[PDB]
């Protein structure tokens, strides 16, 4: 009756400090479709994040892409925060440029 | 090569917060080309690809009309399904529908689809014969009886063999620059020590289109299916997709591992290794 | 192009 989201946080282009890029949070495999996704910069919510239109896979589970322009640096930390009916608390996934 | 056109629809009720939200998107292969969202300020079918923008205003008026009509029918269907399943009016429920067609390299119909889900579970599906139905339960059997009465399958068959194939053909020609180009994966292997005893080899595929891809690790020529961590193929946001596969490797054994990549953008399957 | 027959209710 419910399926918890898979979460991937990653950049559109290989990350190069000082170079503009796109930060992506891809949530997939989840049901029902109500979901809350924030992109975080040093723990704080990034403001004007856009997302794809709701769609779904062959097994009917939903997926969404949340994305914002960003310019990475060596010190700035980025993450994605997801809440869903299946999660007792919001799940935070850190951006790791090696994943 | 082969191609597909698919329309996806999702209605989600929200008791106490207005009428159910309706979102439908249309795809050719892995390219989004139209959308409709009932929560938009002024809901219309909107283009999402350059090769559909040339369609005239009567096209956009028609597609908008069809989507609005489907939003309405979904809304009464959601009320019907509460009855079929003896459910209260308090909760949020979901109706999903997908339909479309697959065509081969010659543009001939490979097969069609039209299938539903209620609350994330299969509800009723048109069979591959495009003439009979598979109902998941006694509730869906009531829909089947109604749809057999009204000869719905015959209407769908005509569309799936007719307009679906013909307009997919048209779209493939108008967007041949992109729809008929495969972007092969850019591939490399990275190495991440875990401890004195182990490191992670991660095989990367980046920038590819369409999404379908095969990424595997072999050790001494043996598939490492059970020990390979394989992430879901993910959108980069620029039409292309990404994927990686990772194995944990005993130190000094890196050269026994080979990553294998198949993708329709590659003339021959690739083999790559960690290159220190 | 979408299926555009008159919609049939479940």
């Amino acid at each position: 009756i419910q399926r918890t989201p898979k979460i991937q946080v990653y950049s559109r282009h290989p990350a190069e400090n000082g170079k503009s890029n796109f930060l992506n949070c891809y949530v997939s495999g989840f049901h029902p479709s109500d979901i809350e996704v924030d992109l975080l910069k040093n723990g704080e919510r990034i403001e004007k994040v856009e997302h794809s239109d709701l769609s779904f896979s062959k097994d009917w589970s939903f997926y969404l892409l949340y994305y914002t322009e960003f310019t990475p640096t060596e010190k700035d930390e980025y993450a994605c925060r997801v809440n869903h009916v299946t999660l007792s608390q919001p799940k935070i996934v850190k951006w790791d440029r090696d994943m | 090569g082969s191609h597909s056109m698919r329309y996806f629809h999702t209605s989600v009720s929200r008791p106490g917060r207005g009428e159910p939200r309706f979102i439908t998107v249309g795809y050719v292969d892995d390219t989004l080309f139209v959308r409709f969202d009932s929560d938009a300020a002024s809901p219309r079918e909107e283009p999402r690809a350059p090769w559909i923008e040339q369609e005239g205003p009567e096209y956009w008026d028609r597609e908008t009309q069809i989507c609005k009509a489907k939003a309405q029918t979904d809304r009464e269907d959601l009320r019907t399904l509460l009855r079929y399943y003896n459910q209260s009016e308090a909760g949020s429920h979901t109706l999903q529908n997908m339909y479309g067609c697959d065509v081969g390299p010659d543009g001939r119909l490979l097969r069609g689809y039209h299938q539903d889900a209620y609350d994330g579970k299969d509800y009723i599906a048109l069979n591959e014969d495009l003439s009979s139905w598979t109902a998941a339960d006694t509730a869906a059997q009531i829909t089947q009886r109604k749809w057999e009465a009204a000869r719905v399958a015959e209407q769908l068959r005509a569309y799936l063999e007719g307009e679906c194939v013909e307009w997919l053909r048209r779209y493939l020609e108008n967007g041949k620059e992109t729809l008929q180009r495969a972007d092969p994966p850019k591939t490399h292997v990275t190495h991440h020590p875990i401890s004195d005893h182990e490191a992670t080899l991660r095989c990367w595929a980046l920038g590819f289109y369409p999404a379908e891809i095969t990424l595997t690790w072999q050790r001494d020529g043996e598939d490492q299916t059970q020990d390979t961590e394989l992430v879901e193929t993910r959108p980069a946001g620029d039409r292309t997709f990404q994927k990686w596969a990772a194995v944990v490797v005993p130190s000094g054994e890196e050269q026994r591992y080979t990553c294998h990549v198949q993708h329709e953008g590659l003339p021959k399957p690739l083999t790559l290794r960690w290159e220190p | 192009r979408r299926f555009s027959r008159s919609p049939i209710r479940r």
